[PDB]
């Protein structure tokens, strides 16, 4: 079933930057003491990223999926739970679903009626759905405040997950530093994805997720002795 | 696995001629191959 | 070859292709819509 929460105030975004943010690790090999060019897709240093609050205010907006998207999300209450990606967002073509539950993730390719407005609570977010390709059961990406950030890169019929997490202080804003993501998962789907909305619950517990696109440059990465990315340089 | 002398390796389908001894480096669970300044295999999981 | 399990003497005719596609499809995609492809303007709304 589906209902549209009236009440709520208008979505506005607030700005600020990823400074420094969003590195990924690009090639499986043990390296240390060494420092390496690359080319390839990535967040531009001090970048404009748009800012949403789930404070009776839900910020679950349609936005545009262009090459990879950065998605940093700060909360103590685990507010966010997963993300649904697609074109149409109807049943007339293929969506990807990611839903994180208490325990486990569970990841979806069918042909879905997304609501109107989809919210977790029960389980509010689809009418039905069918022809199912792909299913995935796993665990729990989500297992005072806590920064958890994601990278999401669609390439070659394969959806990519780059993740990490971190415990930071009560400044919910996104902290200045330097960060180096992690592969997690990649999931073989197939699909065509420009558009993504977030899921969120609601009860509303304090919760913020910021935003950030990808755009394809060269970058300088650092090696440690340890064999993990300590540094890196935007040449541009 | 004759050691300490100049054999052909064949681990895991890589092939080549070597002498192997213990080292103290620590893989990701995603990593089995290390690589050198000059690109060659180094350090491998047994 | 498999000319001898997937023939039936009256015709076998539950294999499928898709022969109109507004643009090619990218590596490794998949695309199992079923619309109505509209060859000119006037649009088709279902027609057929
Ligand atoms: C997608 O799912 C629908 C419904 O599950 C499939 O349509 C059914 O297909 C079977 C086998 O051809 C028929 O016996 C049923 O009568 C169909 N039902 C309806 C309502 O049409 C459809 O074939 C599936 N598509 C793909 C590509 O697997
Ligand atoms: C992925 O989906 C988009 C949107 O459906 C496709 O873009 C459309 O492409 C056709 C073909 O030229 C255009 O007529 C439409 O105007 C495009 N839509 C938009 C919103 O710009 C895109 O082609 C799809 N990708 C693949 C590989 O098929
Ligand atoms: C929510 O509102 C839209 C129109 O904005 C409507 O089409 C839809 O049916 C509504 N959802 C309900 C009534 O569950
Ligand atoms: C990025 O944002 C910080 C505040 O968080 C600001 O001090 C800094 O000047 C900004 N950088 C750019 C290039 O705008
Ligand atoms: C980010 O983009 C918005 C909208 O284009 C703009 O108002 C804002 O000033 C930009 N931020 C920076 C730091 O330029
Ligand atoms: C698919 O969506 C249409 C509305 O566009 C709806 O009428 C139809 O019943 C849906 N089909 C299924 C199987 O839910
Ligand atoms: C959460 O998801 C898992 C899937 O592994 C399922 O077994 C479980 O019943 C779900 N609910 C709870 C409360 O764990
Ligand atoms: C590598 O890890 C060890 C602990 O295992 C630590 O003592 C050392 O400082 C690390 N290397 C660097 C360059 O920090």
């Amino acid at each position: 079933q589906c209902v549209n929460l009236t009440g709520r105030a208008a979505i506005q975004p607030s700005f600020t930057n990823s400074s420094q943010r969003g590195v990924y690790y690009p090639d499986t090999i043990f390296r240390s003491n060494t420092l390496v060019l690359s080319q390839g897709y990535f967040l531009p240093f001090y970048s404009n990223v748009s800012w949403y609050y789930a404070l009776k205010r839900v910020d679950n907006p349609v936005l545009d999926f262009k090459d990879g998207i950065y998605f940093a999300a700060t909360e103590k209450s685990n507010i966010v739970r997963g993300w649904i990606f697609g074109t149409t967002l109807d049943n007339t073509s293929q969506s990807l679903l990611i839903v994180n539950n208490a325990t486990n993730v569970i990841i979806k390719v069918c042909n879905f009626q997304f609501c109107y407005d989809p919210y977790l609570s029960e389980f509010a977010v689809y009418s039905s759905y069918a022809n199912c390709t792909f299913e995935y059961v796993s665990k729990s990406f989500m297992l005072f405040d806590t920064l958890r950030e994601f990278v999401f890169r669609n390439v070659d019929g394969y959806f990519k997950i780059y993740s990490k997490y971190t415990p930071v202080n009560v400044n919910s804003n996104l902290p200045i530093g330097f960060s180096a993501l992690e592969p997690l998962v990649e999931i073989p789907a197939g699909i065509n994805i420009t558009k993504f909305r977030t899921l969120l619950t609601i009860h509303v517990f304090s919760a913020a997720y910021y935003v950030g696109y990808l755009a394809p440059r060269t970058f300088m990465l650092n090696y440690n002795e340890n064999g993990t990315i300590t540094d890196a340089v935007d040449c541009a | 696995l004759v050691k300490n002398k100049c054999v052909n390796f064949n681990f895991n389908g890589l092939t080549g001629t070597g002498v192997l001894t213990e080292s103290s480096k620590k893989f990701l669970p995603f990593q089995q191959f290390g690589r050198d300044i000059a690109d060659t295999t180094d350090a491998v999981r047994d | 070859n498999s000319n001898n399990l997937d023939s039936k003497v009256g015709g076998n005719y539950n294999y499928l292709y898709r022969l109109f596609r507004k643009s090619n499809l990218k590596p490794f995609e998949r695309d199992i819509s079923t619309e109505i492809y509209q060859a000119g303007s006037t649009p088709c709304n279902g027609v057929e």
